[PDB]
């Protein structure tokens, strides 16, 4: 848990939320309901990067909460997925994060993942024509 | 965060350890206590005043009191053990059980598990079942407390026996299954709930050095769960209990001390303890319980105080009413009551003083001559029920004034306990203390402590250079044991059975072991120091008249000493310049000029200065130890080098460690 | 006959006193909201006195500013679990008593504390003595004797408040 | 209570140097000494003042009542400076040469100008708003504390001087009124009552005095640093606020010394002073620590334990109706032995033994006790204690003889009070004077102060001893005034030689000061010259300048040692001169004393040494 | 027409709860945020949201 | 610089030694407009450091 | 000079007015007062004191 922004899970609901902006845009520490305590019980988020902002809504149960990840358009929040029209960003699957961790997700945060582990990355070149990540 | 108001209750006579209990009774419970004269009493504190119940007759000093019940019935039978027998009362003044259990000296601890009765002694341990002997054990060290795991939540009765030598022998029947090791001599121990721990069985111990633990005694091995080893909270744990005072839903740990400190430990981490509220009391706590005794509906802590002041710490405010100019009225009521009582008592005692003067008192001093391990200084602690007037210290936190002349200490105002340090050198065996209370005849009682010629542990390291030494010839093993008791701090007086005993000592000033093994007529005193074996040789030869060297050991001892002397000299060198640098600090704000070297001293100036106050004693002690080491290691070869001391003193003023070892090996 | 008004702090729910302050014939087991406009006869520390009831939401603490002028006798209450919502109840006496109607008649004017069996409290007087507000002196009373819900202390400032009528 | 304000000041405050003064006229501020000889001022930011010299006193008051500003006073062991901080301008910068060990600021008796009294080696002084000497008198030893209290109730305040001689004297504008003999070097006096003043010592004893008696007294550890009387409970009577060496601030009462308020700090307490920071029209109480934290304030079962002690006594008496015959009486006897101590023998007309004796006396023994110890092979009925008081003041030993048998673990403690007289020593140059009558009454005086035409010849070569004898015999025979005829050849010639050495020391100091000033100017030029070479990167000349600086520093340190030894000798000579004046005046009772002092000073400003000696010879 | 407790941060991070009619407090705690939320489940006036240099996630509810 | 004798370090503006604007009257330092009658006691401002005074 | 060296203008001015009380119309004292007022840079009094110097001397090169 290391925020850059906050949120409000329920605009009129007995809950809460948060946002995670750790290292290299990972927003998977989103604290959760049972808002009497608002504990370590945190909803499963498969977001690509950090939701540099957040919001809420009324006609839906604050689903319209937005994940404005850097380099990507906000996204209405629907538990594990998005809801985007034509400029708001895509789904939870990290489009930039996945390439780094799509092909070369070999090992942990160390040079024995890529620079000293060039076995699972010299065989997989899946994130094609690497620009974003 | 928690606040407990100190509401006082009835005052009873002087009480021993764990001599208070609470009858389970949803309203206010009842308090039961035992005075050192045998007058066990109980009250309920209906409204302000103690409505006494079955205040019995005086007898022997009540050494222990415990409430239990045969079946799963609410436990209400209160058993005491005054002189050598266990008496038993119901929840009223009807005595039903009187088990004589004819013994030698006294009882020091006892546990009642329904019908099973586990009692201790000086060294003896007995397990009876309704006035029928069934188990008998004789430890080698004095017992502090005995407990039996819940025979219901488990199946076998496994009595634990806390010995004075830092062990918990978890014995079954009449032989030890295994022994758990704990830091410091255990003093209290009680399963840490109303059942004995959710996950089966758990034993919670508290030691006299000040340490808590949760030894989980399985069938063959213990499972240490946590420890509350303290730094500032020194003071022997005399009592401990489990009760949910914070109200979170899990029971808290109410622990007492020997310096008045009462502490509550919450388990908010869901597995480990954390301190929540501490309170000093100016005397020594002897028993702690939870629940409520006054104004039912508010949980409180009942604390038995050494002199007998059965105090409570409530969670309910005291300022019930607040109107006009005011200063409550209970203060006025208690004031008037004490006024009248003191008037009439003054009348009576003045007339009796007149009669006594025209026709012309024993007491108790709970002393504790322990040995601080983090330092090399004994910490003597006297306590009296009344207040002291003056304490003599003749030889061969404190608010008192010095008695220097032989030190005479006067105690200001109304203080009961007195803690004073005493630092003795590795040699110079041979200490009296006259205590006088503030009573009318103003008597004095003398105590004789001994400064022995080494804190005893359970294991040594044999890979050290051992300078062995052998005594042979015409010994009764009891007599040789008496010699070793004369010579060593922590050894049982009674000769251990088997005619062959081995102890594993350890010097506390610097880690050097002193393994001592001996049989009916032979003794091996191995060591890592030349000083220790030299002192042993001299003192044992003195006792007799009354009634080998590893050539690298000196190198090892000097390598041990070197860091301490280096630290003392660096201390002096930095504190020499502290104030000079502080004079420069007050100007130009220290932005760009001060060297980083002295900048490392400008911050820690405070700690440096406060350690410099104690430095000279350590330096003198180190110089004395080095000169004794030198003199003795030359004395073993048969020489007398009492003359080369001043050159050694000059060398230490210089302290070239290599030149030091050169002067050691050469001359 | 001799009425009694109480207001309370915001965001508490501390209004459940008047039920246990009422008699034993009609005691209520539900939490009693400080709706106000209550009509009942209750035997108090002086005689069978009357009461009045109001609600304190910040948005809502203005109907108590609509019945503030009147009352045979009077009433003091506070929230002594409030470490932040008790700054706002400081001005509430200046809303209540500073008003001209309250000042004119020498009847009963005192403010008392609450929530003692709760795990935080303060001085017994609280309203007129703890939070620097000892200056209620020309008001012809003083208030005391508070617990939380268990039912104590309504006869505590009674010589200054209840038996003062 | 609760500290109405708190703050942390980063500067170490010197303990007895704290004052509160409205240096802006209406805006009170704090003045406090610091390390390096700098005095800081806290306005409600901290502002430094470079005294550039080790401060020893500091106060603040109204020195010219024409304006409404407080004047910051700063004393040093050779200087005294009044300072108008608002318009920074010296009111007066006087050079004392006697020192500033304790200063006050107020109105004395029959003086229409608030004086800045001062206390040095043995002589007090007084200065008005311009610095003119208006008051000057000599005292016994180093003055350590001064305060202004109206002993005697006449509306003009006499000043109370605490001498290093352990005495507290009260001085009028010119006359001495009374002297009470305390038991250690005084450290602080504070009046706020009519004739009651609170005093502190270096034993740790904090106490209270009426005219000539102590209301209460309490001795503890952590000797008091600063005492000041305030009205914490606001009951209309002031109480002794005290700040101890550990941090404890205990507001006690001026009645039997019962602690009323208590507080604690992290370091020692530098100073407790009253002053209205928050501008509320009512005084405050500021406590200032040594480590620099300031905090400001605005203004139960033990008796049951006594009941239990009474019941325990009753238990003892009922048990009666390590044992000893009840008719055991401890009988003392004083004597004096040459082959050199006053012996006190204690015995018991029984077979019982005296296991230990714990004499308790304030100023005789080092510490408060002298436990006599007899080894188990040496025990007997009668035991003797040797006593050697350091001075001739009547002391009262509170003996506590531990009485019991040989092999006992508990035995009685018999208490007994025995007073060593003033001249307990002196087992059985001259000053001459006449006495009233009744040679029998002279026998009485000699028998009650010694352990044995009406003109008294005292032939003591010691002068302090003859002074003590004369003053004691005057206070004994109820005598107000007296004039003597004293000759002390070997002492007068020594004082003459000291007076001769004085001016030589002065000249040597002046020469060395001029030389060191010249060398310091050289060093400053060299520092600037040296800096220039470094800037222009001429390393050779830079090294040359630093070699020159090293040589000048060594010369200056040699001169510093010389000058320091000379200054120490000169201060010793000045204190000797002043002690001579005080011992000459001390030999005379009443008005004939004061005269001498004045004359003696008027005989030094004129260097009429022969007439000077004639003043101290006949008067 | 209404405003309940309208808090604020500080540069030296002091909680400054402001009542509609009066100020509440001035503290000395660790740092503060860009945005918080009064997410009270059980009718608290206070926000119980924490931001710190250290990343603490607070929940405290104090011519 | 190397000699400090003033008691007050930061005294009130108006009681220490340590008109037309620089748009009219020529200046010598940041302030201190040029004076008439140079006398050999004129300090006319003071430097902050030895380096500034040298350079 | 001594007082100006210790950075004490307001002492030097009081001393100068004392001297003028002794010598009622001295030109050097008035000129020193004016020099001090110009060092403190309040010309509105230095002109007054230079005008006094002129009323005394009228050939004073400084004033």
């Amino acid at each position: 848990a290391c925020l850059a922004l906050a949120d409000f899970h329920g605009d009129g609901e007995y809950k809460l939320a948060m946002g995670d902006l750790g290292p290299d845009g990972r927003q998977p520490r989103l604290k959760v309901l049972k808002g009497h305590t608002l504990v370590s019980q945190k909803p499963l988020p498969d977001l690509p990067a950090a939701a540099v902002t957040f919001l809420m809504a009324s006609h839906e149960p604050r689903t319209p909460a937005l994940a404005i990840a850097s380099g990507p358009c906000v996204y209405v929040y629907k538990n594990l997925k998005p809801y985007f029209k034509f400029s708001l960003p895509s789904l939870p699957t990290n489009p930039l994060e996945q390439d780094l961790w799509n092909q070369a997700k070999e090992d942990q945060i160390d040079p024995l993942t890529l620079k000293e582990m060039l076995e699972g990355i010299r065989e997989k070149a899946e994130v094609p024509l690497s620009v974003q990540s | 965060d928690l606040n407990l108001n100190r509401a006082d209750y009835l005052q009873v006579g002087v009480t021993s350890q764990k001599t208070m209990k609470l009858l389970p009774a949803r309203a206010t419970q009842k308090v039961v206590v035992g005075d050192h004269d045998g007058i066990v009493m109980c009250f309920g504190m209906k409204k302000g005043e103690a409505v006494t119940v079955f205040k019995t007759l005086p007898g022997q000093k009540i050494a222990r009191l415990e409430l239990g019940g045969a079946l799963n019935t609410p436990q209400e039978k209160i058993f005491i053990a005054a002189g050598s027998e266990i008496r038993g009362f119901t929840k009223r003044g009807k005595q039903f059980l009187s088990f004589e259990t004819n013994l030698t000296e006294s009882i020091k601890a006892m546990h009642i598990s329904g019908s099973d009765l586990f009692l201790s002694a000086s060294y003896i341990y007995n397990h009876y079942c309704d006035c029928k002997d069934q188990h008998y054990y004789l430890s080698g060290d004095k017992i502090n407390d005995v407990i039996c795991l819940p025979v219901e939540r488990l199946l076998r009765e496994v009595p634990v026996l806390a010995c004075q030598d830092r062990v918990l022998r978890v014995l079954q029947g009449s032989d030890v299954t295994y022994e758990i090791e704990v830091p410091g001599p255990p003093t209290v121990l009680a399963l840490h709930n109303g059942n004995g721990g959710d996950s089966g069985e758990d034993l919670l111990f508290g030691t006299s050095d000040g340490k808590l633990g949760l030894i989980q005694i399985t069938t063959s091995k213990p499972i240490h769960k946590w420890e509350i080893r303290n730094e500032k909270k020194r003071g022997g744990i005399l009592c401990v209990d489990s009760f949910d005072i914070v109200g979170d839903g899990v029971k808290d740990l109410l622990v007492g001390r020997d310096d008045g400190m009462v502490e509550v430990y919450g388990f908010d981490n869901a597995n480990e303890p954390v301190l929540r509220f501490d309170h000093t009391l100016s005397e020594s706590v002897t028993s702690i319980q939870g629940g409520c005794v006054g104004k039912d509906g508010y949980d409180e802590i009942v604390v038995s105080t050494y002199s007998g002041w059965i105090t409570g710490l409530t969670t309910e405010p005291v300022h019930k009413e607040s109107g006009p100019g005011e200063e409550n009225q209970e203060m006025q009521n208690k004031i008037s009551s004490l006024r009248s009582e003191l008037e009439q008592l003054q009348y009576k005692v003045l007339q009796e003083r007149e009669k006594y003067q025209q026709s012309s008192p024993s007491f108790s001093v709970n002393d504790k001559f322990t040995l601080n391990k983090d330092d090399a200084s004994y910490s003597l602690i006297l306590e009296v029920q009344t207040a002291i007037d003056n304490v003599l210290i003749q030889s061969d936190k404190n608010s008192a004034v010095v008695s220097f002349s032989l030190a005479t200490y006067r105690c200001q105002a109304n203080t009961t306990r007195l803690e004073l340090k005493i630092r003795s050198i590795e040699g110079q065996y041979g200490l009296q203390a006259y205590v006088t209370p503030r009573i009318q005849p103003k008597t004095c009682q003398v105590r004789q402590y001994h400064i022995k010629p080494h804190q005893r542990t359970h294991f040594i390291d044999h890979d050290r250079p051992m300078n062995t030494l052998t005594l042979t010839g015409q010994f009764s093993f009891s007599e040789l044991h008496s010699w070793v008791v004369f010579c060593m701090p922590e050894v049982p007086e009674k000769p251990p059975a088997g005619e062959c005993v081995t102890f594993y000592f350890q010097n506390t000033f610097l880690d050097t072991q002193l393994e001592s093994t001996y049989r009916k007529g032979e003794g091996v005193f191995k060591s890592d120091n030349i000083s220790t074996i030299s002192i042993l040789k001299d003192v044992l030869s003195k006792e007799a008249t009354k009634r080998e060297i590893n050539e690298v050991s000196v190198k090892h001892t000097l390598k041990l000493i070197h860091p301490k002397l280096e630290y003392q000299l660096l201390l002096a060198k930095k504190v020499q310049l502290i104030d000079a640098l502080k004079e420069l600090q007050v100007h130009e704000g220290n932005t760009n000029f001060l060297i980083p070297e002295y900048r490392c001293i400008l911050e820690e100036a405070d700690h440096l200065q406060e350690e410099y106050k104690k430095q000279p004693a350590h330096l003198e002690r180190l110089y004395g130890m080095i000169t004794d080491l030198f003199i003795d290691k030359f004395k073993f070869k048969g020489t007398n080098v009492k003359t080369k001391v001043p050159l050694l003193l000059e060398i230490l003023d210089s302290y070239d460690q290599n030149a030091l070892i050169a002067f050691f090996d050469a001359a | 006959e001799v009425h009694v008004l109480c207001l309370g702090l915001d965001n508490s729910g501390k209004t459940t006193i008047i039920n246990k302050l009422k008699p034993s014939n009609a005691q209520s087991q539900d939490i009693v909201p400080t709706i106000g406009f209550s009509i009942q006869k209750f035997k108090s520390s002086s005689l069978s006195f009357t009461v009045f009831d109001m609600s304190g939401q910040g948005r809502y603490r203005n109907l108590w500013e609509h019945y503030y002028k009147e009352g045979q006798a009077i009433i003091f209450v506070i929230d002594s679990s409030d470490k932040l919502r008790m700054v706002v109840a400081k001005e509430e006496l200046r809303t209540l008593l500073n008003h001209p109607d309250i000042k004119h008649r020498r009847i009963p004017i005192l403010f008392f504390a609450n929530k003692m069996d709760l795990r935080d409290a303060l001085t017994s007087v609280k309203v007129s003595q703890l939070l620097c507000l000892e200056d209620i002196k020309d008001k012809p009373w003083h208030i005391c004797a508070s617990d939380a819900i268990k039912g104590e202390g309504l006869q505590e400032g009674v010589d200054w408040l209840q038996d003062q009528i | 209570l609760q500290p109405v304000f708190t703050l942390k000041l980063r500067h170490k405050i010197s303990p007895r140097m704290v004052a509160v003064g409205r240096y802006d006229g209406t805006h009170p501020c704090l003045a406090a000494a610091t390390q390096a000889g700098k005095v800081f001022i806290h306005n409600p930011d901290v502002s430094l003042l470079n005294i550039n010299q080790t401060v020893s006193c500091l106060t603040a008051g109204v020195l010219n009542p024409e304006l409404g500003y407080d004047a910051l006073l700063v004393g040093t062991q050779t200087n005294l400076l009044a300072y108008d901080v608002y318009n920074n301008s010296d009111l007066f910068y006087r050079e004392v040469a006697d020192g500033a060990s304790a200063i006050v600021l107020g109105t004395l008796g029959d003086i229409t100008s608030p004086l800045a009294i001062i206390g040095g080696n043995c002589a007090l002084q007084g200065f008005n708003h311009e610095g003119n000497d208006l008051f000057w008198t000599v005292t016994g030893d180093n003055v350590h504390s001064l305060a202004l209290c109206d002993f005697d109730g006449d509306g003009k305040k006499e000043l109370l001087v605490g001498s290093e001689d352990f005495d507290i004297r009260v001085f009028k504008e010119d006359e001495i009124v009374a002297e009470m003999s305390e038991t250690e070097i005084i450290t602080s006096l504070c009046p706020m009552y009519g004739s009651r003043f609170g005093y502190a010592l270096s034993n740790g004893t904090v106490g209270v005095y009426d005219k000539t008696a102590r209301y209460w007294r309490i001795k503890s550890k952590n000797q008091a640093m600063s005492i000041h009387a305030f009205d914490l409970n606001s009951d209309g009577v002031c109480e002794l606020i005290t700040g101890w060496s550990n941090g404890k601030v205990d507001a006690r009462s001026d009645r039997t010394g019962e602690v009323i308020f208590k507080d604690n700090f992290s370091s020692a307490i530098a100073g407790v002073v009253e002053g209205d920071y928050r501008m509320e029209g009512c005084q405050q109480l500021i406590c200032c620590s040594v480590d620099g934290e300031i905090r400001g304030y605005l203004p139960i079962r033990e008796l049951s334990q006594k009941k239990q002690n009474l019941l325990l006594e009753l238990r003892n008496y009922e048990e009666n109706a390590g044992v000893i015959p009840a008719n055991t009486k401890h009988h003392t006897a004083l004597s004096v032995s040459l082959g050199a101590h006053a012996e006190l023998c204690i015995s018991t007309s029984n077979d019982t033994i005296i296991r230990a004796v714990l004499i308790f006396a304030e100023g005789v023994f080092a510490g408060e006790s002298h436990v006599v110890h007899p080894s188990v092979h040496h025990l007997s009925s009668s035991v003797r204690i040797p006593i050697t008081p350091p001075k001739d003041i009547p002391v009262d030993l509170h003996l506590k003889t531990f009485v019991g048998y040989r092999s006992s673990t508990q035995f009685h403690v018999f208490e007994l009070t025995r007073q060593l007289p003033r001249f307990s020593m002196y087992a059985l140059s001259y000053v001459n004077f006449i006495i009233a009558e009744r040679a029998q009454r002279v026998v009485m005086w000699l028998n009650q102060n010694f352990l044995l035409s009406g003109e008294i010849t005292v032939n003591t070569d010691d002068i302090d001893l003859a002074g003590d004898i004369i003053q004691s015999m005057a206070s004994f025979f109820a005598i107000e005034d007296l004039q003597v005829e004293a000759d002390f050849p070997v002492y007068f010639e020594e004082l003459r030689k000291v007076l001769v050495k004085v001016d030589e020391y002065h000249s040597v100091h002046q020469k060395l000061s001029a030389d060191m000033a010249d060398n310091s100017n050289l060093i400053r030029s060299l520092l600037v010259q040296a800096e220039d070479a470094r800037l222009m990167r001429d390393m050779k000349t830079m090294k040359n300048r630093y070699k020159e600086l090293y040589d000048l520093n060594k010369d200056l340190l040699n001169g510093y040692k010389i000058r320091c030894n000379n200054h120490t000798e000169l201060l010793g000579s000045l204190k000797a001169v002043n002690q001579a004046i005080q011992r000459a005046g001390h030999l005379r009772v009443g008005k004939p004393k004061n005269q001498v002092i004045t004359a003696c000073r008027d005989a030094i400003r004129s260097n009429n040494i022969n007439m000077l000696f004639r003043i101290m010879r006949v008067g | 027409r209404g405003l309940q407790a309208v808090m604020a941060a500080l540069a030296n991070e002091e909680v400054r709860i402001y009542h509609d009619k009066v100020l509440l407090n001035v503290i000395r705690t660790p740092e503060a945020v860009t945005s918080l939320c009064f997410g009270r489940y059980g009718r608290e006036d206070n926000t119980l949201i924490m931001t710190t240099l250290g990343g603490g996630l607070i929940i405290k509810i104090l011519k | 610089i190397l000699d400090e004798n003033a008691i007050a370090q930061v005294p009130r503006p108006g009681t220490s030694l340590k008109g037309p604007s620089p748009a009219v009257r020529p200046v010598t330092q940041a302030g201190r407009p040029i004076t008439g009658f140079l006398r050999p006691s004129t300090q006319s401002g003071r430097p902050g450091t030895i380096e500034q005074a040298i350079k | 000079k001594v007082y100006i060296s210790l950075d004490q203008p307001l002492t030097a001015l009081n001393l100068f007015k004392q001297g003028l009380d002794k010598f009622p119309g001295e030109v050097t004292l008035l000129c020193g007062i004016a020099r001090i007022y110009e060092e403190m840079n309040n010309i509105s009094s230095a002109t007054e004191y230079y005008k006094e110097v002129l009323k005394q001397d009228n050939t004073h090169v400084e004033a």
